[PDB]
């Protein structure tokens, strides 16, 4: 009856902050940076090819050891192996049977999964021989999980199908806090390098930032004509990259409210599934639906490298923090480790 | 070489469980509303022997089944249904008493146009095109209450032109099977049932043995 | 009560919170991003190559 | 009277007038006129030029991608590779001897050509048998919960290899003899000659009891159970039209397959049973090469009924033949 007037009040101030970010209104960085040289051609070849699975795989995550990979197959196997001797170190069954995400530990101790059934299950791997005991099971949802990230050995952060986000502690078994106020459903998130923030992307391209101690919202970033699927940031905490389902990888800065760089290309037509920066940040790594992990530069918007590892679609990838290697995950059980 | 021998033992265990897992027929159930899910899940598990997804498991006549449910985690549909491609038999459900359902949650929505709007969103959906559909339709005794007038031209235009059970139920089944694309080779094996019936698991077994003999020949290339 | 006449109040409160955030200096932040990446990109292990010595992925 | 024999050869003409010399030296034009020889050379050259690219092309198509190499197409790849032995060893040699002189190689050359020209035929025959038994096991489901894998298919390929080798090699030393018989172009087996020092009666009875009667009975058993199972399966689901297409497709393909096998390996058994049933019989030399013709035509029309008319190969191999159109 009266909230239409609230919408009409909101529209002009939305335009006001639109022209407020058009107050500076400088272009992207390729318009100013004419002095720099291109990175030149860069080529990688397969050093080791993993093996052992049967199903499709969804996600992975490098450890802080820079030696251990975990992965989540569709049947229910959660595998955790090395990348030196190429031999499996553990093999975990699931009380459920689905996965959609994984997470390792910054202490390098124990892992966490949980899929379509609305459960985060944290599995201890420290003192048990062989098949390890389910350490804790954390409910508190009515929608599918999407990504989990460890921020210490104590608290986890999760982002579910119930259009929420939640920060939990695991030796008490309840939510410490919520992060609500999000229209579409969330899809991914990633933990800021000083355990303070995480950026959160959703259905309606509304990439929003949060802070943990205050527990409220900070900012908005809307720059895509469609849905997004994966986000991460630069390792020194200034800027975050975003990839959508219409080949519109873009890059924003945390204190500018502006599309700092678009990495679009005229040939590519199908969406992405994951994006992660390298250690230096000279190049952006990405994986698309046409079977290719084609790698962009990060400075002058060129298809730097093209690598076709395998026949199906890539699912997720992610670099190691020391930057010596790159892992990628297929849709047909082959876990390639590019260099 | 203790680490290597440990990994070899784990590898043998993994492949053993994989070849154990391979001999099942993973079915997928779905269907909106109060469309007989309770009846079709009671009449499957235990009658023969006298908030996530609910995995009920049954076995009959030397073939061990497994079916899932999507009824408790409603969200954006187009993002998790790709994780079910490769199942064999998408069991549908529809209610034949849908003519009298004036609403569910809105002010004016017939149940028949809802389930038709759900059923079109699967057979054309590009993740489900080489997987057949074993349709069902139940609550037929309430559909036997069409002897009192309740004309079929309320949820349709004037098409059936009759009142008894023998002509009306033939009209609804054609109304589903005409919305099928018949894009690639798949075919829809309809049926009819009620609450106090039995042995319709014989029907779904005789159906699923026809997406094995019909399917294995494609791999040998014979058919 | 559920979401309808409440999500809009939450969204306009969010937008009233958003208007007080100052920002400029897009050219300066692009220069700062430039010199941060070029400060370390020479010693990057992925951009240059591998002298078969420390990369623990020898072909075996 | 039957034909005349030298130290290590037989010939189907009489020595009444004394004109047939050694079949390794100076030319022969007194058992067949030269236009017959040149027509035979033309036929084998045609067979080379058509039969090489089918096998070369199916090898290239299965080496291009691995959407196609499965746990079941191993046997059919073995059928693709065995036939190029028959087109590479056993055909150009016949072209050579039909063109210039006749059979100028030598007895060791005959003892080599006979091995490389019977191995291909034997692998073809036993691979058809293995293919029929694989199809019946995986479709009709005879065993209580037996699925299919990879170790079993590599077992089957080793089975057809060991059977063909161990029952086409003991001709080389001992149990039989390689003879250039017919128009003195290709060496066959010694099923015709009555030479009793080389135990020949045992070899003919062994070959007829192992290499033609049990393969025929197992092909009939397998494909009969197959057509009965598909017919009884499509008898139930009446109005489903796609299995009504399937029934007619499988009952055409089974008939065309059994008739192809029978008219590719019947006349050898025909002349062998006719020779054994009338001890002492005269024949023309052109008559004892029509089984060679009816056998070597299965270097072309045996893969075209298992590869090209087969599904899942054709629609990919044509669009990577010239990638233009169907
Ligand atoms: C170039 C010649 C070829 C491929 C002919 C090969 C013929 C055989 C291996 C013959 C086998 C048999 C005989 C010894 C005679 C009766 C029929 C067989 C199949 C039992």
């Amino acid at each position: 009856s009266e909230l239409d007037q609230l919408r009409q009040e909101a529209e002009q101030l939305k335009n006001q902050i639109r022209d407020a970010r058009k107050a500076c209104a400088d272009a992207t960085l390729s318009q100013i940076t004419n002095n720099i040289d291109p990175v030149g051609r860069i080529q990688m070849r397969t050093r080791r090819t993993l093996r052992g699975h049967l199903a499709k795989i969804y996600a992975m995550h490098w450890g802080t050891d820079s030696r251990l990979l975990l992965s989540a197959s569709q049947d229910g196997k959660l595998i955790i192996w090395d990348s030196y001797t190429t031999n499996k170190v553990h093999a975990i069954p699931l009380r459920s049977s689905w996965v959609m995400t994984c997470a390792y530990a910054p202490s390098g101790n124990y892992v966490a999964c949980g899929g379509l059934d609305n459960i985060c299950s944290i599995y201890n791997l420290k003192t048990r021989e062989g098949n390890v005991r389910v350490s804790r099971e954390l409910a508190g949802h009515t929608g599918y999980l999407s990504c989990c990230r460890f921020l210490d050995d104590n608290q986890i952060v999760t982002s579910s199908g119930d259009t929420t986000c939640a920060l939990w502690d695991i030796e008490t078994g309840q939510q410490t806090t919520t992060f609500t106020g999000h229209t579409g459903d969330v899809m991914s998130l990633s933990l800021a390098p000083d355990t303070r923030l995480f950026v959160s992307g959703a259905c309606d391209a509304s990439a929003k930032l949060w802070d943990v101690r205050e527990g409220m919202c900070r900012q908005t970033f809307t720059g895509h004509e469609s849905d997004i699927n994966a986000i991460c940031f630069f390792p020194n905490g200034n800027a975050f990259a975003t990839g959508s389902d219409d080949a519109t990888c873009r890059l924003f800065d945390l204190r500018a409210d502006q599309e700092l760089m678009t990495y679009s290309h005229d040939n590519i037509i199908c969406g992405i599934t994951s994006v992660s920066f390298s250690k230096s940040g000279r190049l952006l790594l990405a994986g698309y639906d046409d079977f290719n992990c084609n790698v962009w530069d990060a400075l002058k918007a060129d298809r730097a490298g093209v690598l076709a590892g395998h026949d199906n679609r890539v699912s997720c990838l992610g670099v190691t923090d020391d930057g010596m290697a790159v892992a990628t995950g297929s849709w047909d059980s082959f876990l390639k480790i590019w260099n | 070489s203790a680490e290597e021998k440990h990994s070899r033992e784990l590898e043998k265990k993994l492949k053993e469980d994989a070849e154990k897992d391979a001999r099942t027929v993973k079915l997928l159930l779905l269907g909106a509303g109060e469309s007989g899910k309770s009846t079709i899940v009671k009449q499957m598990k235990i009658i023969h022997q006298d908030t996530g997804i609910i995995e009920t498991q049954f076995s009959f006549k030397d073939l061990n089944f497994r079916m899932f449910d999507v009824g408790g985690q409603r969200s954006e549909r187009k993002k998790w249904i790709h994780c079910f491609e490769g199942v064999t038999a998408i069991i549908f459900c529809v209610a034949l008493s849908d003519y009298d359902m004036v609403l569910v949650e809105d002010d004016e929505v017939n149940r028949m146009h809802e389930s038709m709007h759900l059923f079109n969103s699967i057979c054309n959906n590009k993740w489900f095109t080489d997987t057949s559909i074993i349709l069902f339709l139940n609550k037929k005794d309430l559909f036997e209450e069409k002897i009192k007038k309740s004309p079929l031209s309320i949820c349709f235009p004037d098409y059936a032109g009759s009142n008894t059970y023998e002509e009306a139920g033939n009209y609804i089944k054609v109304q589903f099977l005409e919305l099928n694309m018949r894009r690639d080779v798949k075919e829809i094996y309809s049926h009819m049932t009620c609450a106090t019936d039995t042995q319709n698991v014989k029907f779904v077994f005789d159906a699923v043995t026809d997406i094995i003999i019909k399917e294995n020949l494609k791999d040998c290339g014979l058919f | 009560d559920l979401t309808e006449k409440d999500k809009l109040k939450m969204e306009v409160d969010q937008l009233k919170k958003e208007v007080t955030l100052e920002r400029m200096l897009v050219s300066k932040c692009c220069e700062e991003f430039r010199d941060y990446v070029e400060e370390r990109s020479g010693e990057d292990p992925l951009v240059k190559g591998i002298p078969e010595d420390k990369n623990p992925f020898k072909e075996l | 009277m039957n034909g005349t024999e030298g130290p290590n050869f037989y010939v189907p003409f009489s020595n009444k007038t004394g004109v047939v010399r050694s079949p390794f030296e100076a030319p022969q034009y007194y058992l067949a006129e030269p236009w017959q020889f040149s027509m035979l050379a033309a036929y084998m050259f045609l067979l080379i030029m058509l039969g090489f690219p089918i096998n070369f092309l199916t090898l290239y198509v299965t080496v291009q991608h691995k959407k196609l190499r499965t746990p079941l197409n191993y046997i059919l790849l073995n059928l693709a590779v065995a036939d190029l032995f028959m087109v590479f060893g056993g055909f150009t040699t016949t072209l050579y001897t039909s063109l210039h002189g006749y059979f100028v190689f030598g007895p060791t050359g005959c003892n080599l050509e006979g091995f490389f020209a019977t191995l291909g035929g034997e692998i073809a025959l036993w691979s058809l048998v293995v293919l029929a038994i694989e199809r019946y096991v995986v479709v009709c489901k005879p065993m209580s919960n037996f699925r299919f894998g990879e170790n079993h298919a590599i077992m089957g390929v080793a089975f057809t290899w060991v059977m063909a080798l161990a029952c086409a090699a003991p001709p080389l030393v001992g149990w039989s003899r390689y003879i250039p018989e017919g128009m003195q172009c290709s060496c066959g087996i010694d099923y015709y000659t009555p030479h009793e020092e080389t135990n020949n009666e045992s070899f003919v009875i062994y070959m007829f009891v192992v290499h033609f009667i049990i393969p025929l009975i197992v092909i009939f058993f397998c494909y009969g159970q197959l057509v009965f199972t598909v017919k009884e399966a499509a008898a139930q689901q009446q109005e489903s039209a796609t299995t009504q297409k399937a029934e007619k497709e499988v009952t055409r393909m089974v008939i065309i397959m059994v008739i192809a096998f029978l008219i590719c390996w019947l006349p050898y058994a025909g002349v062998a049973f006719y020779i054994f049933t009338h001890q002492g019989s005269d024949f023309g030399p052109i008559f004892m090469t029509i089984p060679a013709f009816f056998a070597k035509t299965s270097a072309v029309y045996n893969p075209v009924i298992y590869i090209m008319m087969n599904k899942q190969f054709r629609n990919c191999m044509v669009t990577t033949l010239c990638c233009g159109k169907n």
